[PDB]
């Protein structure tokens, strides 16, 4: 099962990870095996309560214009990864909502 | 959501 | 506060709103004076844990599509309001990314606020 | 995040 739109589906650390994009989170979200993690933990607000998580060390990111380095948290209480407010602005994304589902475009409204 |  | 953006404020139930715009929300949410509550509670899942909650009676709420009635999560715990995905549809909103901000548009362009 |  994928996340609900809108979703994207974006190379990091050289595998395909399929995210919710979610303009309500401040920074990105791995859930599941993600791969080395920083010493560094984060305090983070969820809708219903708060505790604290650690950062993942630097991943390589491929973005519509090219690479960049990311670090993520790891929350594993989240059902979905989430493409947060931080690789929104780095994308310079769009999002429209039609018809009843929702998709993600680039800056001059190309497919990501 | 998520908050920093 | 007020929420970051994408922010839009609304009136709902006569009064302004500030509501994060959160894409991530299936539902949308009040955090504070949610006016009288329904007794129907739901499961919510956050990205931390879950809880119960209540939804609130109908409000009426002033989209720029047009007025509809609509019913809240009253989720106290919420850093900040939230228009989800559910009232996203309804105003076939869009959301756009540029400079450090974030600007929502409406289906026929205009910019929203 | 918010999903029921």
């Amino acid at each position: 099962e994928p996340p609900p739109e809108p979703r994207i589906t974006l190379k990091v650390g050289g595998q395909p990870v399929t995210f919710l994009v979610d303009t309500g989170a401040q920074h990105s979200v791995l859930t599941q095996n993600p791969g080395p993690l920083s010493d560094k933990s984060a305090w983070v607000q969820g809708a219903t309560g708060g505790k604290r998580y650690r950062w993942t060390t630097d991943r390589k990111v491929h973005l519509a214009t090219g690479k960049v380095t990311h670090s993520f948290l790891h929350v594993p209480d989240c059902p979905y990864p989430l493409l947060g407010r931080d690789l929104l602005t780095k994308l310079k994304a769009q999002i429209h909502f039609e018809g009843s589902g929702a998709q993600v475009v680039g800056p001059m409204g190309q497919p990501l | 959501x998520v908050v920093x």
